[PDB]
C-alpha cells in the first residue's frame, strides 16, 4: 500500500522521536505506520480513565491492532480507487476542453484573416464604384 | 472540480486511518469518550504531519446519504450516536 | 435528498459531451454534439446559482424551528432519566 509521499517533511517532532529502524529522515510511510502506534496505545490510556472515572472495564488485545490494521488497508483501497477513477475521468475530459478551445480559439482567427482581405477585396472594389459615378455621371454632360 | 479532488485525494490517507480507528476501538466508549480519543487521534496525525480533513465526519465518509436514511426506515434513532454505530454494525471486521 | 439527481445527470452529461467530442474534429462549429451537448450542460449547471436561492431557507428553517424544540425536547431526556433513577427500588422498573 502505497503510504509514500514526495512532498512530505517530517516535521521535528516527528524527527525527534524517531531517533530518541526509521532512515535518518523520518519518511511518510513512518509518519502514518507511527502513527498507528499512537493511536492504539491511546485506547490502553482511555480504559484506564473509563474504569477509573466511570464504572466499565475493556480491553484492548493485539487482536484489535490486527482488526484495525486490516481495517485502514481495506479502506485506503476502497476510496482511493473510487478517487483516481472520478480523476481519471476529470482528467480525461479536461484535456479535451483545453486542447478543442485551441483548435477553436485559433480557427476563428483564420476566419478573422478572411474578414481582413475582405475588407480590402470588398472596400477596394466597391471603390470602383466611385470611379463609375464620378466618370459616368461626368461624361453624361 | 479536479482541484476539489487534489485536496480530497491528499487527505484520504488521514481520513481512511481515523475512521479505521473509529471501527476498532470506539464502538464501546460512549459519547464523552468516543469525542476525546478522535481528538487526540487527529492532534497526532498533526503533530506528525499528515493530512486530513478538519470536520472529518466519519458516518458520511463512510456511507453515501442514501444508505443511512433506509437505516431510520428500518427502526433506527435519528440521533449523532446511533448513526455512527450503523456505521459501526456495518463496515465492522469483527462480529459486533 | 434531490441532490442526487443534481451528481448523475450531472454526471452522465460529462460522458456525453466527451462522446460528442469524438464525432466532431472537422465541423466543430457547425455540430450539434459539441454544441447542443455543452448548451444543456451550461443551462442545467446554473441549478445550484439559481435553486439554491431557497437552499438558504431550509439550511435555516431547521436550525431556527429545532432552537424553538430543543428547550421542549431536552425536558423529555430529563423526564425520562428521573425513572431511570427510580430503579433504585427494585418495584419501579422503567425501559426506556
Amino acid at each position: 500500500l502505497d503510504l509514500e509521499n514526495p512532498q512530505y517533511i517530517a516535521p521535528p517532532v516527528f524527527i525527534q522521536e524517531a531517533e530518541i529502524l526509521m532512515a535518518i529522515p523520518p519518511s511518510h510511510r513512518d509518519a502514518v505506520v507511527s502513527s498507528l502506534v499512537y493511536i492504539h496505545q491511546t485506547i490502553g490510556e482511555a480504559n484506564i480513565r473509563l474504569l477509573k472515572r466511570q464504572g466499565r472495564q475493556n480491553y484492548v488485545t493485539p487482536r484489535h491492532y490486527l482488526d484495525f490494521i486490516n481495517q485502514v488497508v481495506l479502506l485506503i483501497n476502497e476510496k482511493r480507487d473510487q478517487l483516481e477513477e472520478e480523476q481519471l475521468h476529470l482528467n480525461i475530459g479536461l484535456k479535451k476542453l483545453r486542447d478543442t478551445e485551441a483548435q477553436v480559439k485559433d480557427l476563428q482567427v483564420s476566419l478573422a484573416q478572411k474578414n481582413r482581405e475582405l475588407d480590402v477585396k470588398n472596400e477596394q472594389a466597391n471603390q470602383k464604384l466611385k470611379q463609375m459615378v464620378q466618370d459616368q455621371q461626368a461624361a453624361e454632360i | 472540480q479536479s482541484e476539489n479532488f487534489n485536496t480530497q485525494m491528499s487527505t484520504v490517507v488521514g481520513d481512511v486511518v481515523l475512521a479505521s480507528a473509529f471501527l476498532a476501538y470506539i464502538g464501546f466508549f460512549d459519547q464523552n469518550f468516543r469525542t476525546d480519543l478522535m481528538r487526540k487521534w487527529m492532534i497526532r496525525l498533526d503533530s506528525v504531519g499528515i493530512k486530513f480533513k478538519s470536520d472529518l465526519s466519519v458516518p458520511s465518509f463512510l456511507s453515501k446519504p442514501e444508505e443511512r436514511l433506509n437505516w431510520h426506515a428500518n427502526s433506527l434513532p435519528s440521533d449523532e450516536l446511533c448513526i455512527e454505530n450503523a456505521i459501526m454494525l456495518k463496515r465492522f471486521n469483527r462480529y459486533p | 435528498k434531490i441532490q442526487g439527481e443534481f451528481q448523475v445527470k450531472l454526471r452522465i452529461l460529462e460522458k456525453s459531451l466527451l462522446n460528442a467530442l469524438s464525432q466532431a474534429s472537422g465541423n466543430i462549429l457547425d455540430d450539434d454534439s459539441v454544441i447542443s451537448t455543452l448548451e444543456t450542460l451550461k443551462k442545467e449547471t446554473t441549478e445550484i446559482a439559481l435553486k439554491v436561492e431557497e437552499t438558504e431557507t431550509v439550511m435555516q428553517e431547521i436550525s431556527e424551528v429545532s432552537a424553538l424544540y430543543n428547550p421542549m425536547a431536552l425536558s423529555c431526556s430529563r423526564v425520562y432519566f428521573a425513572m431511570e433513577e427510580l430503579s433504585q427500588f427494585h418495584l419501579y422498573q422503567f425501559s426506556l
